[PDB]
């Protein structure tokens, strides 16, 4: 017979689950400078090896269940760390599972043609040569949620056989002949233009740098269209020019190629000057008629909007350039204009 | 009740996006070929440009990527069977020496 | 249970291998050598590789082309995700699901051991034996999942399959498989609209 | 119910109009 | 909608030391000649060894029911009309039935809404039917703004408001000089919105 | 370094040239995992083809010569 | 429409072009094709694509499943039932200590081990290989005296490991583990020793039926820790010791590996060193002039975003798009 | 007073929660040829009675947390099993609760 | 328009899990007393 | 030791706006030491409550 | 003596010299959950300065 209540033990569940999720999905992705090496356990010397980032320990106390409690506010240390290099990357998860789940995996894939000149070209009768080159660099053609230097680990890729497939519309011979004749005049000539329509250039920035100057010599700016810029981690954009670039010891996202930029909130101001004397928007258009003040931190004249630290001029410029919105009152643009890479969809104020 | 004194911090994030500064008089997208790109002050005589970016400090070395948006057109022509001749062009930052 | 003949929730739609159509016992219908395997449609290829497979699954390119043409006219100008409105719920591309996995190659592994359910102990000592009962047994290292990660990963073979539920395979009776109208052109030639025929 | 109940509630919220007029 | 909990399997806590109720045992060697003889081990083998007989000591908890019960309580039970809740014992409670303290120190018995309410039924509780449903801490629209201002008590702020009057919300103002005075409201209960409706004033 | 309070980048910077080993000087790696010394290392002045595998030991040739 | 659409002559739909020239390299691969277009049809290049196949080795550091795979439910500190040498202070005397369980409840114990059951009239004994399986145990919550108990415990030869994630491949179809090394003609006999135990109270039992109460089957398995790493090793020194008993494990970080979205970078784009060539075979002048300033990959990415929704997955082009979980980027 | 740390017991949470999802949502829907009849408990002879489908037991070892780990896979036994006759059917759930409980 | 009465039958159960003593251990017996043969010796 | 000219690389115009030159411990109006520009604690707005 | 650091091994080791922190009877009791006490010295201790 038992006297009194039954012996039993207690445990908080929801708090424990929250701690587990928070630790697992954030605290392990802090910048390495906050983690410390273990005790009595041998670790890899190379910091890019999977082993180093796996056996490196990070204290749970940095991010416990009570971090910025009650507040919607991304951590400081993480907003510079790439967020796509994360084992919860839905697309990366899908692709990795689609290939399989083992270490050794045969594959049979179909690669499209992306070069804009021939991407949608309507090839006519004749005998045409067609040759292309393919990389076998694991660090380049593979993606890893941790970005570790794969070729140091021992990832390898080998091609067995490559074939070309093309589908012909079984067009009636008479109409096909008429179309072929009509498409070889001097007038009915096909045309194309690259969708980005750009001219990428890149500029190094030293560590702990604040200002970045830039110059272009006496060009001719005819039919110029506009600017577009962002910021990348040098440890990641890869040197496209040669073949194997030995030095690409990182295997995560490639914001120069994947289009997944994440360092866009680190810009402060932009100044544009033609002939070293005139400022381009400098017809007293903006509130600060010489700079595109993006985020002014200290200054409190009352120029920031959206209950954040982006200035009114910069917000107006972004909205105008993306959706022609701003001269007749701000309002959420339609989903049909705000694509996934559009400005508004990724604008997240915090406090 | 025993709350400590407060301070406020505000920041923002904007990922997967490129900051845009269209080369137009009123910043609006009134066409593929912006009006300011047709001005005689710019379409006729030469000019030189200096820019300046002030950016936050980061421990890792980083690179600024500026993408001067420019026209980039290809025209494909085919006089006879098995003959492809193309004419490329990238007007503002023209590429290619001639003769 | 749901009645696929009525509810429209077909689920055994991924078991077909091949469909062969023959008119008057001599003529195969896609007979102008349209397909890669012109004699008959090849829905899913079994264990056989000579080039024909698409979407990293075991469906042949010809069959994928036929389905995409019949459902969205996509296919003569490069495959791409069709518009949302065209891809209704009881449609093809919505329910397409290619999968893949890896298992232990029972032949090319030096130390294979086919262990049945009755003798595989994982989480041993903390779960009931073969039934959702109280935990039983002692703690021990385990023996069942054969690993496929790390320095000791065993040799493996790849299995690929696909699922396409709540959909109907379609074979339009048109000269190019494309939906040009309700009354298809091949349905009104003076060869199928004048004289009798028989189908196998 | 393993989650942060944040975006989860907003996603529950997404059962409303979107594309056109 | 209480679809119940998928707790088919049992879930067990365990000793972090692998086992607890061990028994101190001594190694014994079979004798020679005598089939049933047995002599204790003399060769080097520590005569005191901890061994457990039978299954390991452990405790059980239904996780998937506890999660549902906590959710039900924290999201419905605390929001029942006050006439159902009873005041606590030996605790000095406020008197104003609108002060946050009264809404916080009032104890509502879990038995009103537990795991087994309307089991398998999709049915809102009659009591909660008339209770304002937006006055709830799960109000995404409220939560977004509350976190947008910040999680502190003392919040410096900077906002922009629109002009909503239909007659001038879209007027195309032609050139001239105009006076545009407008009033504003300082009442806390009107410009601030609480999740519980407590009288902020 | 007595806390030099000068602008971290006052000189004009030049666009990074797009080819191998000029973006930054970091311990590199081969295609199959061999370590590679930094770009500005002395030992990368010349070329090291370093084709290691000679032809298989021609002991069969010695036996054929004997026979 | 009836006429002037589809040809009646035998014409194919998909053409498969065999490569004519191909060259491997230590870091690249070149393929060349002779694209022939019939004399009465038009080919839309958009439908063309390069079909590849080969062997991909993801490498030792590809772990797509977060968390462990072996004894996951076990406590992260629970040690495997093991024996180990230990310095003895009684009278370099290295006595061994034993730590392990005994879930199996047999009938009788003899010098042949526990009596699993009876066959006809002859008592039957468990196999040294597997019969005292770790999984099968007593199935009554309320304690009942067990006068004959059996279980498995690793010998001191095998290194000690936490139960969390420890695994050893099986050797015989009955699901046992155990190094099958034998030094004889049939060099595959299992070396499984039986160790006997009784109550410490049973000391003066000479002649008395000092029956062994618990019999342990000792093994030597090829223990592995595939996806877990030790998070706390109390003592630096190697071997097995009482100190090492307290070591705790932890699952290794998840790490996914796959191809780039849209197979980015697999083809050589915007590098004039290795530039694709398309030209009419009559001449040979390449009709694809590519610069290093243009960025084709990003351009195609933005174009795909512009045309279709960038959330639906198309497995053919591997069109799944990278994206973070918004509850992770912003807490 | 207590000497040393406090008494405590450990339980893996997320792993256990997944066991359930898997088990209770898949393992009970495997084709009957895998499930085996219970012990010392009656059961209907008719294999279509709810009692037969309920009393019959299926070992958890068939589908535990470690099945095809990391692979986006559908169990072979479940490929041909009807997937709509499942208690998670949203439409069926709604239609059943609409009438009542 | 149809009105009538239907009986879902004894085998209807829309909720997984149980309705009574759900939190209780699945092996915990109710407080009960029983009879057994006694070897009083 | 060093033995190289101080400034061989070209020198750009100083941007006029605040906080570009001379990264030192500045000071706001009425005391209140202000950290230099290149300090990481100046990537976000920092507004206080009561202005005392 | 600090609240958080303690014996590492679960393996019992029968400490012969032990230490810890306890609240005097001056401070009202309260339960653990929620209990907070502002720090006074930089080393993290709570304490009370007189």
């Amino acid at each position: 017979i038992r006297v009194g209540n039954n012996f039993a033990m207690e445990i908080n569940l929801n708090a424990n689950l929250w701690r587990n999720f928070l630790y697992s999905n954030i605290a392990l992705y802090l910048p390495d400078k906050l983690k410390y090496s273990p005790s009595n356990v041998k670790i890899s010397d190379n910091p890019n090896t999977y082993d180093y980032m796996n056996k490196r320990v990070v204290a749970p106390g940095l991010v416990d269940c009570y971090i910025n409690l009650g507040a919607r506010w991304s951590l400081d240390y993480m907003d510079n760390v790439n967020p796509f290099n994360h084992h919860r990357n839905a697309g990366l998860r899908y692709r990795s599972m689609l290939l399989g789940n083992g270490r050794y995996v045969p594959f049979h894939i179909q690669v499209p043609q992306k070069f804009f000149a021939i991407k949608n070209l309507l090839l006519l009768p004749g005998s045409y040569t067609y040759e292309w080159n393919f990389r076998k660099d694991v660090n380049m053609v593979l993606q890893s949620s941790l970005g570790n230097d794969l070729r140091v680990d021992g990832a390898s890729i080998k091609f067995d056989s490559i074939c070309l497939y093309a589908t012909f519309f079984p067009m009636a011979h008479n109409t096909a002949s008429t179309l072929e004749a009509m498409l070889r005049n001097d007038t009915n000539d096909q045309s194309f233009n690259d969708y980005l329509s750009a001219a990428n250039m890149l500029y190094p920035i030293p560590a702990n740098a604040t200002n970045v100057p830039i110059s272009i010599p006496s060009r001719n700016w005819a039919a110029f269209r506009g600017w577009a810029f962002t910021r990348l981690k040098t440890k990641e954009t890869p040197s496209l020019g040669s073949g194997y670039d030995p030095y690409y010891t990182y295997s995560g996202s490639i914001p120069y190629l994947d289009g997944t930029f994440y360092l866009n909130h680190t810009f402060k101001k932009v100044a544009i000057t033609f002939d070293s004397s005139v400022s381009w928007p400098g017809n007293d258009r903006l509130l600060t008629p010489n700079e595109f003040e993006i985020k002014r931190s200290v200054d409190g004249e009352g120029y920031n909007v959206a209950q954040c630290n982006m200035t009114k001029d910069w917000f107006l410029v972004q909205m105008l350039a993306n959706y022609n919105i701003g001269y007749q009152g701000f309002y959420i643009p339609e989903s049909y204009k705000d694509r996934m890479y559009s400005f508004f969809r990724n604008f997240q104020p915090m406090s | 009740k025993t709350a400590v004194d407060s301070i406020t911090q505000k920041k923002f994030l904007c990922d997967r996006t490129l900051w845009r500064i269209p080369f137009s008089s009123n910043f609006m997208s009134m066409g593929a070929l912006t009006d300011l790109g047709q001005n005689l002050l710019y379409a006729n005589s030469a000019h030189a440009l200096d820019m300046t970016f002030e950016v936050d400090p980061m421990d890792e070395p980083t690179l600024l990527y500026v993408l001067f948006e420019v026209f980039d057109v290809v025209r494909v022509h085919r006089p006879h069977r098995g003959v492809i001749e193309t004419v490329y062009l990238r007007t503002p930052f023209s590429a290619g020496n001639a003769t | 249970g749901s009645i696929p003949y009525l509810d429209g929730t077909f689920y055994l739609n991924h078991t077909f291998k091949k469909v062969a159509i023959t008119f008057d016992s001599s003529v195969s219908w896609p007979g102008n050598d349209r397909l890669l395997t012109p004699n008959e449609f090849e829905i899913k290829r079994s264990v056989d590789g000579e080039g024909y497979n698409v979407a990293q699954c075991n469906m042949t390119k010809d069959w994928f082309l036929v389905q995409m043409l019949a459902n969205y006219n996509i296919g003569y100008q490069g495959f791409y995700i069709p518009e949302s409105y065209k891809d209704r719920m009881y449609s093809f591309f919505r329910n397409f699901q290619p999968m893949s996995r890896q298992v232990v190659d029972d032949t090319k592994y030096k130390d294979y051991q086919q262990v049945g359910i009755l003798h595989q102990h994982n989480n041993s000592g903390f779960v009931g034996y073969l039934a959702p009962t109280m935990r039983e047994g002692q703690a021990y290292p385990a023996n069942f999942p054969y690993p496929l990660i790390g320095k000791t990963a065993v040799d493996s073979i790849t299995q690929k399959k696909f699922l396409c539920d709540r959909t109907l395979w379609r074979i339009p009776f048109s000269s190019n498989f494309m939906s040009m109208g309700a009354l298809t052109d091949l349905g009104q030639n003076l060869l199928y609209a004048n004289s009798a025929h028989a189908l196998d | 119910w393993n989650s942060s109940t944040g975006q989860m509630l907003r996603d529950k919220l997404k059962e409303q109009n979107f594309q056109q007029k | 909608e209480n679809h119940g909990t998928e707790d088919e399997l049992p879930n067990y806590c365990f000793p972090l030391g692998g086992v607890i109720n061990t028994e101190t045992l001594t190694k014994v060697k079979p004798k020679t000649g005598q089939e049933n003889g047995w002599e204790k081990d003399a060769t080097e083998f520590s005569d005191k060894n901890e061994i457990r007989v039978g299954n390991n000591f452990a405790m059980e908890i239904n996780l998937n029911a506890n999660l549902w019960r906590n959710f039900l309580y924290s999201n419905i039970a605390l929001y029942l009309p006050d006439k159902l809740k009873y005041s606590p014992s030996n605790v000095k409670i406020s008197d104003n039935p609108n002060t946050y303290d009264y809404m916080n120190k009032r104890v509502v018995a879990p038995g009103l809404v537990d795991c087994y309410i309307n089991l398998g039924a999709r049915w809102s509780l009659d009591y909660m039917d008339n209770v304002n449903p937006f006055n709830h801490h799960r109000n995404a629209g409220l939560r977004y703004r509350s976190m947008l201002l910040g999680n502190g008590r003392y919040v410096p702020f900077h906002i922009q408001v629109p002009q909503k009057f239909f007659a001038i919300k879209n007027l195309l103002l032609l050139p001239g000089s105009y006076t545009y005075e407008w009033n504003f409201r300082k009442d806390v209960n009107m410009v601030l919105q609480s999740s519980l409706g407590n009288d902020l004033r | 370094n007595s806390f030099d309070g000068s602008i971290v980048s006052s000189y004009l910077t030049t666009r990074m040239p797009p080819w191998a080993g000029v973006r930054q000087n970091v311990m590199g790696s081969s295609i199959d995992g061999r370590p590679v010394l930094p770009a500005n290392s002395t030992t990368l002045t010349y070329e090291t083809v370093s084709g290691t595998p000679l032809e298989t030991a021609a002991s069969a040739a010695a036996s054929a010569a004997a026979a | 429409p009836t006429h002037d659409v589809t040809t009646d002559r035998s014409q194919r739909l998909t053409l498969r072009f065999i490569p004519v020239d191909r060259e491997d390299t230590a870091y690249s691969y070149k393929a060349r094709f002779t694209l022939a277009v019939g004399d009465n049809r038009v080919l839309d290049m958009a439908s063309t694509y390069f079909d590849i196949r080969g062997v991909l080795d993801r490498g030792p550091t590809f772990k797509p499943y977060s968390g462990t795979a072996y004894n996951a439910l076990a406590p992260k500190g629970a040690p495997n039932p093991c024996e180990w040498d230990e310095a003895a202070t009684a009278l370099e005397q290295q006595k061994t200590h034993v730590f392990g369980q005994a879930p199996y409840s047999g009938i009788n114990i003899t010098k042949e081990g526990i009596q699993i059951g009876v066959e006809g009239q002859t008592p039957k004994y468990a196999d040294k290989t597997f019969q005292p399986e770790p999984q099968i145990g007593e199935s009554q919550w309320y304690e009942t005296e067990i006068n004959h108990a059996a279980g498995r415990v690793l010998k001191k030869t095998t290194p000690m490991k936490p139960c969390y994630g420890s695994y050893a491949k099986p050797t015989n179809e009955n699901g046992g583990q155990g190094i099958l090394v034998k030094q004889q003609n049939g060099k595959l006999e299992s070396q499984v020793e039986m160790q006997f135990f009784s109550t410490t109270e049973a000391t003066a039992g000479n002649g008395d039926n000092l029956t062994p109460k618990v019999v342990l089957y000792s093994e030597d398995v090829d223990i592995e820790t595939p996806d877990t790493h030790i998070s706390y090793m109390p003592t630096i020194k190697e071997g097995n010791s009482r100190e090492l008993m307290g070591q705790q494990s932890m699952p290794n970080r998840p790490n996914y590996i796959a191809f780039r979205d849209n197979f980015i970078g697999l083809m050589y784009y915007n590098s004039t060193g290795n530039m694709g060539v398309l030209a009419g075979q009559a001449s040979q002048l390449n009709a694809v002039v590519d610069l290093q300033d243009r960025n084709t990959e990003l351009s195609y990415q933005l174009l795909l975003d512009s045309i279709g929704d960038r959330t639906r997955y198309f497995s053919m082009w591997n069109q799944a798009v990278d994206s973070y979980d918004p509850d992770v980027r912003i807490i």
